[PDB]
């Protein structure tokens, strides 16, 4: 039974600050904190294949390592499947022989879980392709869990991870779809990845998509 | 690991150097002040005593205040660590009825909160003015020398402070003359289980007032006067309420569920006398000629704990306490420049000021308000120059000139009266008007030659006032005999108002100080 | 670590060697005395007992005082560890009314003043009341037969002239007539008025209605009654006496955790007062306004170890810290007034002690050795203005003819209707009234008011000055001036030279009353 | 919440004594206690240069190791700058090829902090010159902190450490003053030293002269 004083110390600890690194510094620090959640297991493998992590300000489109590449891809969708204009976002991975990730800097990266979730999502892509696309085959290991989600009571799991397409594909999943569509199959991996990583969105995955979590849990730790 | 000597929750370094509270992403943030950043956002720079849990010596901590974790009824201005949060309750009488213990009298009363040329008193008081207009008193009541008068009235408690009151009401003394205590007014039930928040009445204006000796009640102690007292009451048409400072316990904030309950271990009685000894008091009748008292945390050089407070200037106090502001270098209160207000000090505070001015090589105070330091126990009074004040610091007069400008703007002149737009702050120092008709050689005839027939003025939902000539001219419009010679009208100031016939028993209007506000020959003009 | 024997918050070495509380960067700081730093800042050098949580044996610790962590109503001077902080409450009567126990009643204004005892201690404070004997016979106007019985009533206020406040309690007071005729016992109603009587304040405050013995609104109140004989004595003396005890209730204490100052139910004035009185030297000083102001300073008691652990205290020092004296240029004085303008009076024992010190000092004049004279617990010193003449209660009742005239030496606007002049408040106290006689050119005199009770012509004017009114007792008419040649004289009477009753003869004349010439003008342009 | 008995034991421990070494012994013991506050770091360096510590009684002037040397220096000022007659004091250091310190013996060396402070002061001199005067140069290290005291808000620091001279020297301090006046510059070092050493006068230094303390703190421990 915490006394009133004890409660005061708790809230003051949350509310009272002293030394401040200044806007700019905080921005950088915030970003760093995000990566700390991501297991270095993948980070090292990103730089290994020539991976660059940038934390620019303002519009991302307005960057040096990234100029005006295909205005088409500047139309995007968030981790929820809703559209968005790249110049207004805060994160993006780059598909090329020289893979590179760049993000905006904000105080919100410690307040807004939505943002972090979307950046872990992008990282999910990087892995699902820029690190998995290589020696994916036989690939059946993950292929089999994706099926359980398609055919099973409760659409939730596939309303959470699947696009407005795979859901409506009547037939069960052919072990050829992954070939024709390595794109979609890795978006899923990216999403499930984001949710598992984002600490608060983790249990959500364990609940709505027990299998996707059941796998992503084993996957990393071993 | 960071020094928080007073345990209020704000590190010492911040209280002394300057801090502010900001909300970013719906989260509270208390951090050091940074002009370029915070000024933009219109935030407030706070300074406070690192060795006082409550700088103003009130029941709320500096942290609770600036952060909002407090009784929501604590006035906005009192959310500033340097502005004291305490109740200022006084009694308001609306109507009064006198009878012989029909044949009774019912008059409307105008009670106003007063201020003491005296020092402290640990009490607030108000003066009641009884309507002397038409409906003789003792006569109408048929009071023989051996009689005895009964008294009763309707009242409301009003809190003009910065903190609320719970479940308790102050004891009030009804005084006649200098020290004739007629009655002692206490609250019934001992626990009404109500609340009197700052800036509110109790009971609220939409409810029935409180009556001394209620109808439904029968055991209530009747208020009685003797023949002589009644005579004085009629001679003066004025009473006085002396209300104490027993405000009961304080509603405190709880850090577990945000609940605000009355702390039985926290009492206004033990905190008030500390506020009064550590704060500078400023009284200001600028909002509506009503005396509003505020207290600011000011340093006391001889007291270490107190010299640990932020330095406070006269200009600053006015900003944070009464909401003054300097839009373009000019300190003002809602368009009204400081130069429109007088400064009045008690003896000691006055002497202090002089020494500051002298040491400042300044003569005009209005040009140095940001340099004038405040000290605990200072008493400052700020009034509108436009008016004359009495002993209680109430607007009861003004110079002839200012009144005229107010009346100068006429809107329509007939013989049924006068219609014009006049400031509300003027209608406060005026008891009524008297109108005479002057000949071409100087023959003047007052159309209402009684001291209690000046109430011809009447308000209006329009917002403008209309002087009625019919009222005391036997319902009929002003009959002009010759449109050549003029009709004169002039107002009577409250300090020059007469409520009882002369020693002669004379009811005439003559002798009464009046102030010209009209004159037209009568023809087309009139 | 560092020794704090009494656990007051101050190390031992500091209390004995000297210390002070300074504020740097809006942060309190308790530091050893450092002349080159602290004298500049006008700070005060403190010394106190390391073995007394409260060197003055009062409810406040040496630390709480010097630091400000204390009830803010504790007088500034009592923030010094060597100056005791305690209440000194006495009752002040303003007006009195006497009637025949069921007009014809009497209403007189009363002037009560706090007194001091040639006696030792008494654990009580007292005041004497003086009833106005001016015009409005008493028993006559009241029609009191030998078998009658008089009723009494009055308006009073409690006044605290001490250094500490009082809460929720008022002392019991005895109304005494003669030597020991206890007329009434005055207690506070409700048992708990829930108010405060701070030092230097009245209760109720002067802006509020006074307290009445047997209030109008109250009916059960016990009426105060005198018999025919008592009333006669009351009229013969025109004087009563209030004996107020020292039941001051509980003490408001400071609470560090939140700085709250609540009344400690476990702390009572009754258990602390008798310790103050046995460890302190008492100095009484009527220098501020001829009003007796009592103060107590912590003085050593050689026979008592705990007490000999206190700082050494000299007469000069006590005066500085207690009554705010000062020596601007070597000269000890109280607001321009040099010490040599004041008398010293001691009780027996303290007097003997002083003599031994002076003797051992090879000094005869005390005024030249105040910094060498040691104070001891239980000393009683009385310091009064030489100019004035005091009664047996040490109350200014008069002065020297020369000084009186000096005050009226400043006329303003003379007329035939009355005189007006700004007059020193100090003297007004010792004055009962004035008399004005018309003198012929050959030496005849015709006093305009030839009664002992027609002196009340002086009246304070809110402008800040006094106005004498000839009209008052001249049938509301201006003083008639037959011949502007022979002068019309005017002069006041001292309170000790004041007569309150008709002489043995029944003579009501003004003659016989010792007076002091303060005005005389031929009458013409001069008059 | 200490019971009444517990408080009694506390005070009795302060008040009640038993075995007594006798006046003379106590005198010596007292002196010793003082030195114990001084870090041996300097003591060894004093005897190293031929340093002798004496604890005589009565007038110091009346000594063997010190006879009648220059009656002029028998006029002195305390750590506060107030004059004093040597024959009435209780401490003094000796400037010569054979440096030597001698002090009076008293019970006050455990009661009076004023005295101890004045003796630590003298020791301060011994160091500032008889141990520093040697390899002082470049000496800029301390020279720079002394400046901050001269020019800065709050005169206190220089009202505490500076003489009635350096305070009034309008111009900032020339890096030549230390040469012309190694005397004054070392008096300061002596004073600041005394305050830092005297345990109770330490915080005082930290407050009124934060820099002087900030340095003297580092100085010794490293
Ligand atoms: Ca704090
Ligand atoms: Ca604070
Ligand atoms: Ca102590
Ligand atoms: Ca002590």
């Amino acid at each position: 039974n915490k006394t009133q004083e004890e409660h005061l110390k708790e809230i003051m600890k949350h509310i009272v600050k002293i030394e401040v690194k200044g806007e700019e510094a905080v921005k950088k620090e915030a970003a760093e904190k995000l990566l700390e959640k991501v297991p270095s297991d993948v980070l090292e493998m990103y730089k290994a294949i020539g991976g660059k992590i940038y934390i620019v300000d303002g519009d991302i489109t307005k960057h040096i390592s990234l100029e005006a590449l295909s205005e088409d891809k500047k139309k995007i969708k968030d981790i929820y499947g809703k559209d968005a204009l790249l110049h207004e976002h805060y994160v993006y991975a780059k598909e090329g022989y020289e893979p590179v990730l760049v993000i905006q800097s904000s105080e919100d990266y410690v307040e807004n879980t939505e943002k972090a979730l979307n950046v872990y999502y992008e990282i999910g892509k990087i892995l699902s392709r820029d690190i998995l696309s290589k020696i994916n085959q036989p690939y059946q290991k993950f292929l089999d869990v994706l099926n359980t989600i398609k055919n099973a009571s409760d659409s939730d799991g596939q309303d959470l991870l699947f696009t407005n397409q795979l859901k409506e594909h009547p037939t069960d999943f052919s072990v050829e779809f992954l070939e024709q569509n390595s794109n979609e199959v890795q978006e899923v991996f990216a999403k499930a990845f984001a949710y598992y990583i984002e600490p608060q969105h983790r249990d959500v995955l364990q609940l709505y998509a027990p299998e996707a979590f059941n796998y992503m849990d084993k996957f990393n730790e071993q | 690991t960071v020094p928080d000597r007073d345990n209020d929750g704000i590190p010492d370094s911040l209280e002394v150097e300057g801090y502010t509270v900001d909300v970013k992403n719906k989260r509270t943030f208390l951090s050091p002040w940074i002009s370029n950043i915070h000024e933009k956002k219109g935030l407030t720079k706070y300074k406070s005593s690192p060795e006082k849990w409550s700088t103003a010596s009130d029941p709320y901590s500096d942290f609770e205040k600036v952060t909002g974790r407090i009784d929501k009824n604590v006035s906005p201005e009192a959310r500033h660590p340097l502005v004291a949060a305490y109740p200022i309750v006084h009694v308001d009488m609306e109507n009064i009825i006198l009878s012989k213990n029909t044949r009774t009298i019912s008059k409307n009363t105008s009670t106003s909160r007063t201020h003491t040329s005296e020092p402290g008193s640990n009490s607030n008081s108000s003066t009641v003015a009884i309507d002397h207009s038409l409906s003789t008193w003792a006569e109408t009541m048929g009071l023989n020398t051996a009689d005895t008068a009964r008294l009763n009235a309707n009242i409301r408690y009003v809190n003009t402070g910065t903190a609320p009151i719970y479940n308790v009401l102050p004891t009030t003394s009804l005084v006649l003359g200098k020290n004739q205590t007629l009655a002692t007014i206490k609250a019934k039930e001992n626990q009404l289980s109500q609340i009197l928040a700052p800036n509110n009445y109790y009971p609220s204006k939409n409810l029935a007032p409180i009556a001394l000796n209620a109808q439904d009640d029968f055991s209530s102690t009747p208020i009685t006067m003797n023949y002589n007292q009644f005579l004085e009451l009629e001679k003066t048409k004025q009473l006085r309420l002396d209300t104490d400072q027993v405000y009961g316990n304080i509603a405190t904030y709880n850090f577990e569920n945000g609940r605000v309950r009355v702390d039985t271990g926290s009492n206004w009685s033990e905190v008030l006398p500390q506020i009064q000894e550590t704060t500078a008091r400023i009284i200001f009748n600028g909002k509506d000629l009503n005396l509003v008292e505020r207290r600011i945390a000011a340093v006391n050089p001889s007291d270490p704990l107190e010299t640990t407070k932020p330095d406070m200037t006269l200009k600053e106090a006015l900003k944070i306490a009464f909401g003054f502001n300097e839009p373009n270098g000019n300190l003002q209160y809602q368009g009204k420049d400081i130069t429109e207000f007088d400064f009045n000090f008690d003896q000691q505070t006055s002497q202090n000021i002089k020494n500051q001015l002298a040491e400042l090589n300044a003569t005009n105070i209005y040009t140095v308000l940001d340099k004038i330091k405040l000290n605990a126990k200072m008493n400052i009074l700020i009034r509108d120059k436009r008016f004359h004040y009495d002993r209680n610091n109430i607007a009861v007069g003004a110079d002839e000139s200012v009144v005229k400008e107010a009346h100068r703007e006429v809107i329509n002149s007939s013989t049924e009266g006068l219609l014009l737009n006049i400031d509300k702050d003027i209608r406060k120092i005026l008891s009524g008007y008297i109108v005479e008709i002057e000949d071409t050689e100087g023959l003047k005839e007052v159309i209402n030659d009684r001291y209690d027939m000046l109430n011809i003025s009447s308000l209006r939902q329009d917002g403008k006032t209309f002087i009625d000539f019919k009222k005391y001219n036997d319902k009929l419009p002003l009959y002009i005999s010759n449109p050549n010679y003029k009709v004169n009208v002039y107002a009577v100031t409250k300090e020059n108002t007469i409520i009882n016939p002369s020693e002669n028993g004379d009811t005439s209007t003559n002798g009464i100080k009046k102030i010209l506000i009209f004159s037209k020959k009568g023809y087309e003009i009139g």
